[PDB]
């Protein structure tokens, strides 16, 4: 029983307060920073996979993103 | 949601004589009420659609009225064949609710 | 009155000739719209309600189990049959189970059984439906000069008394005449439908707490479906994800319920607007709309008045709102009558040098009573201020300096205009509303662009609109031929303002 | 001529299950809504449900959810009314009548209703009691 | 008068009560405002097309 749409998705951009926003605009900040938190290594681990791809030194940092953006929530 | 009182309980008048009942429900019911006669053991009695409409062959004797929310109903002379239980129902939202009843008597 | 310390709010005029003023009607704010003539009027949506609403799909969440059943079956004889399962009321599901020797089955290997129970359910969630249709607003105006103390808290007698109007609409009768006895008629005709985008909206009740959702996520959703029905013992559908089998490392499967979900779609629920009072009547918070106002019919009510020579007292430290102006009540007896009585403002006195915004116009006193209290407002300017109310000697002044600067009015103006150009989008146009080309041209262009803004970059969460607004500035640095990364630099921006919502 | 005619009145256990028909005369069977509505002997009327002669479409209300069904029969033209797991305040006289404009099938009272709305053929009343 | 008239000439027919007078048009692409009746005591109503 996923309750799958997370209803952010389909925000209404209306002047009256949305229904959690005040948790919301922090709570996948906190989702990646709790998972980094507790699997810690895997830092390293997206480190030496993005510094092999992209060979920019300025996507390197952009698939550090992707790596450690893909692992928190769809892990 | 349905709640539609019908005033009065009873009533008990002489032949000839003009009654009057009213039906104000919760709800806005615009013009989707309707009233019915009858007596124990019959089919009831063609009265009224739409809270102010004659059916045909229904005596001019009898009339409805009513906007809003509460509507009334009106016997213009009193007859041996008006002994019944008077009824007011909505049409809308459909828990179709009745009224508990009016009931009449001649002196 | 009604529209101050309820910031949000906003003055707009109108190039006078031709009363043309189209408000943006706001249902978290308001609106007072001036006039050199026609009496200041302000405007602010009460509530926002809807009629009728259909009965939808519905959900449980809240799950119960009971009577089980697995229904054997050898490795070789078909597979289980259980004739439990032939009900629906029953859910089911058919495992491959291991099934050995000392087991019956003469055979073994692989065999099969099929494990379920009844599916009995509560807490359904009523998810209606309403349509732009037999919905209803309902406004609330309000005419300066008199009425001290105008104050909602007895609104009752205010819309059977002249200063306040209560106002419906329907998107069958947009009309409406405000009417004013002696004050005007106040001609008021709007978009009943473009308001909150309607249709995909559907009215969730869970546990009597309401909601509006847009249709798509609420058919998106997971659970056991009442599915459209009605009385009759609900037949639900899909009857699985709530429920859960679990066997052992081989053998003997149950089943577990997991509970109600409540809170759970309470946090899936995280972008729904709640809403209230439901019965056959169902009320909700803000939702905006158009409204064409017309000064058709507007008499000042005593432009005649004379200026009744009473001293005149504040009595309320007349305290500035956010929007630079400033409200004084001013109370007086000593003369009688419907008085006109004046209201200016000055640098320095024997000129008077009558200076500054008068929002207020022909402020009107009603009777011979005593220290009638006369609320009212105007706006200083960006200096120093003397407020001169009563007439000439036995007046009084007051120091303000508003301490607002010019450039910083436009700097306030500009970032409430921007915000409106964010959260309503396209209808954040004709808000000062003359019918100028240009103002067309910008309804227009907002409208192409942001409906492709829109469909192309749906319904962008905050940290996803963030993020791509970040890289999109990375990008309008690094491409060449400007043309292009400019538009990176255009669309990354816009996304950044859009992550710079109300939500701060 | 336009006319409904139930079955008998029939006494059952609590707990049993009763059928009452529903048969027309007089008009197109895929024409009418027919609707079904209680009367205890003291007590008002109540509607129960709603069928149409068409598709067998049903609904009803929630004081008979899980106990009503209610079925067509095209042939004969008639209606099929069974009431389950009777309870004593079962013991009432059930209507079934004829309404308005029944169109695919539904109650679909949006639109306009009247002219009998559903009071032409009331027929006689179906007396049931529940008892041993 | 703007827009798509389908129903042309629309005619009604006799003295009786409120006669249904079924009809259809055709709007423009935006925001509509569909007139009847004749002047004040008309009625008037939005539609928006959005087409
Ligand atoms: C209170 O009600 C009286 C009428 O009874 C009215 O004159 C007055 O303005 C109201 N005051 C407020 C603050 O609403």
């Amino acid at each position: 029983a996923v309750t799958l749409p997370s209803h952010s998705t389909r925000k209404l951009q209306t002047r009256s307060q949305t229904w959690l926003e005040s948790r919301e605009y922090t709570k996948h900040l906190i989702r990646v920073e709790n998972w980094i938190f507790r699997n810690p290594g895997f830092a390293l681990a997206a480190a030496a996979i993005a510094w092999l791809l992209g060979s920019s030194t300025s996507q390197k940092v952009i698939y550090l993103v992707m790596i450690l953006l893909i692992a928190p929530a769809y892990s | 949601d349905i709640q539609l009182t019908q005033s009065p309980s009873s009533l008990s008048a002489s032949v000839g004589d003009r009654v009057t009942f009213t039906c104000q429900a919760s709800q806005d019911i615009r013009k989707y009420l309707n009233w019915y006669q009858q007596k124990p053991g019959k089919a009831p009695k063609l009265l009224i659609y739409d809270a102010s409409n004659l059916k045909t062959g229904v005596p001019s004797r009898f009339s409805g009225s009513g906007s809003g929310t509460d509507f009334t109903f009106t016997i213009s002379s009193l007859q041996p064949e008006d002994v019944a239980t008077y009824y007011c129902q909505q049409f809308d939202d459909l828990p179709i609710t009745f009224g508990q009843g009016t009931r009449l008597q001649i002196k | 009155i009604r529209c101050i310390g309820v910031s949000n709010r906003d003055f707009v005029e109108g190039m006078s000739g031709g009363t043309w003023v189209d408000v943006v009607l706001e249902h978290g704010g308001c609106v007072t719209v001036m006039a050199q003539d026609k009496p200041t009027v302000d405007i602010e949506l009460v509530t926002t309600t809807v009629s009728n609403m259909a009965e939808v799909r519905s959900y449980c969440y809240e799950a119960s189990i009971s009577d089980m059943a697995s229904d054997s079956r050898c490795p070789t004889q078909g597979e289980a049959y259980l004739d439990k399962q032939s009900d629906t009321q029953y859910v089911c599901k058919r495992t491959l189970v291991d099934r050995g020797w000392g087991n019956g089955c003469g055979l073994f290997g692989k065999g099969s059984l099929v494990t379920c129970a009844k599916f009995a359910c509560s807490k359904k969630m009523t998810g209606k439906s309403i349509q732009p249709e037999n919905l209803e607003y309902r406004i609330m105006l309000s005419v300066h000069g008199s009425q001290h103390s105008g104050m909602i808290v007895n609104d009752t007698g205010h819309e059977t008394d002249e200063n306040r109007a209560k106002v419906e609409i329907t998107p069958n009768s947009p009309r409406a005449e405000a009417t004013l006895g002696g004050f005007g008629s106040l001609g008021l005709d709007c978009e009943p439908r473009t308001g909150l985008d309607f249709s995909d909206l559907y009215y969730l009740t869970m546990n009597n707490k309401h909601w509006l959702v847009h249709k798509e996520w609420f058919h998106d959703i997971p659970l056991p479906w009442h599915a459209g029905a009605d009385t009759g013992t609900p037949h639900w559908n899909n009857k699985e994800a709530l429920v859960e089998f679990k066997d052992a490392h081989a053998k003997r499967q149950t089943v577990v319920v997991l509970g109600s979900q409540e809170g759970a779609v309470h946090t899936a629920l995280a972008g729904a607007l709640e809403a209230e009072m439901d019965g056959a009547k169902g009320r909700l918070s803000s939702g905006h709309l158009k409204c064409r106002l017309k000064m058709d019919k507007l008499r000042l009510k005593g432009v005649s008045y004379s200026l009744c020579t009473a001293a005149f007292t504040f009595t309320k430290i007349p305290a500035e709102t956010l929007h630079g102006t400033v409200t004084v009540e001013v109370q007086y007896a000593g003369t009688d009558g419907p008085c006109k009585v004046p209201a200016q403002m000055a640098v320095d006195m024997q000129t008077l040098t009558p200076v500054g915004r008068l929002i207020t116009a022909n402020p009107v006193i009603t009777e011979s009573t005593e220290n009638s209290k006369m609320m009212l407002e105007l706006d200083p300017p960006f200096g120093d201020s003397y407020i001169v109310i009563g007439v000439g000697e036995k007046k009084i002044t007051h120091h303000w300096h508003r301490s607002g600067s010019t450039i910083g009015k436009a700097f306030e103006a500009t970032v409430r205009g921007a915000k409106r150009m964010a959260v309503l989008g396209d209808t954040a146009w004709d808000f000062g509303s003359v019918g100028g080309a240009l103002n067309s041209l910008g309804k227009g262009i907002h409208q192409i662009f942001g409906a492709a803004f829109k469909s192309l970059f749906g319904g962008m969460s905050w940290f996803s609109q963030i993020l791509i607004g970040t890289l999109l500035m990375w990008l309008g640095l690094n491409t060449k031929n400007g043309s292009i990364s400019l538009m990176c630099l255009a669309l990354g921006g816009v996304l950044i303002f859009l992550s710079t919502a109300v939500s701060a | 001529e336009v006319q409904l005619v139930q079955s008998g009145p029939d006494v059952e256990k609590p707990g049993a299950s009763v059928k009452v028909s529903c048969k027309a005369s007089g008009y197109t069977f895929t024409s009418n809504y027919i609707h079904w509505v209680r009367q205890a002997p003291g007590q008002g009327l109540e509607w129960m449900g709603v069928i149409n002669p068409r598709g067998g479409s049903t609904a009803s209300a929630q004081k008979f959810q899980g106990r009503i069904t209610m079925t067509r029969d095209t042939s004969t033209s008639t209606v099929y009314m069974e009431l389950s797991s009777l309870r004593s305040d079962d013991t009432a006289v059930y209507y079934c009548a004829r309404g308005g404009r029944a169109l695919f099938y539904d109650s679909y009272t949006t639109p306009r209703d009247g002219g009998s709305w559903w009071f032409d053929p009331w027929g006689q009343g179906s007396l049931v009691t529940v008892s041993s």
